């Protein structure tokens, strides 16, 4: 029930693939401030996410920072990854 | 070749053995360079490679492991 707080979310589980670099992000996806999901992306760089309803394009800054047209209710957001 | 492909899909998986068959059946899928579970749920597939028909794709997942959605689809990023 709290306010979303990146500093108390657990990590994503992830998997670093082996054969291509080593994403720079998190991301964490919310509903109405709860976790749906989280997992790993590319820093200054652009991914396409069904986020509820809706097909979303995402944009990452350097900082890991997402942006792109949320539906209602919806967010994703980022943070760098320890290291980088 | 080219630039690599990341598709993750979201699949309901009961347990460990309609996991190991969906990393079977992505990993024996031409153009698939790896294939992991992930997620908070355990139930993302994520995959990496290079000219993966993920139309067929799904659609196997489909048919073998259960109601495959996709979730993302994005380019790696190499440089």
């Amino acid at each position: 029930k709290r306010a979303i707080d990146l500093s108390r979310e657990r990590d994503p589980n992830f998997f670093d693939h082996p054969g291509i670099p080593v994403p720079e992000c998190f991301w964490f996806m919310f509903k109405n401030n709860v976790r749906q999901d989280a997992g790993t992306c590319y820093s200054s760089w652009k991914m396409d996410m069904k986020v509820g309803p809706n097909w979303v394009h995402i944009k990452s800054d350097d900082n890991c920072n997402l942006s792109g047209d949320f539906p209602p209710g919806w967010i994703v957001l980022g943070k760098k990854r320890p290291g980088f | 070749g080219g630039e690599m492909q990341k598709i993750v899909f979201k699949i309901p998986m009961v347990d460990d053995k309609s996991r190991t068959k969906a990393m079977s059946l992505v990993a024996s899928t031409v153009g698939v360079h790896s294939v992991a579970i992930a997620g908070d749920l355990r139930d993302q597939v994520v995959v990496v490679g290079d000219g993966i028909d993920s139309i067929n794709l799904v659609s196997a997942l489909r048919k073998k492991v259960g109601p495959a959605m996709f979730l993302e689809v994005s380019q790696v990023k190499e440089d």
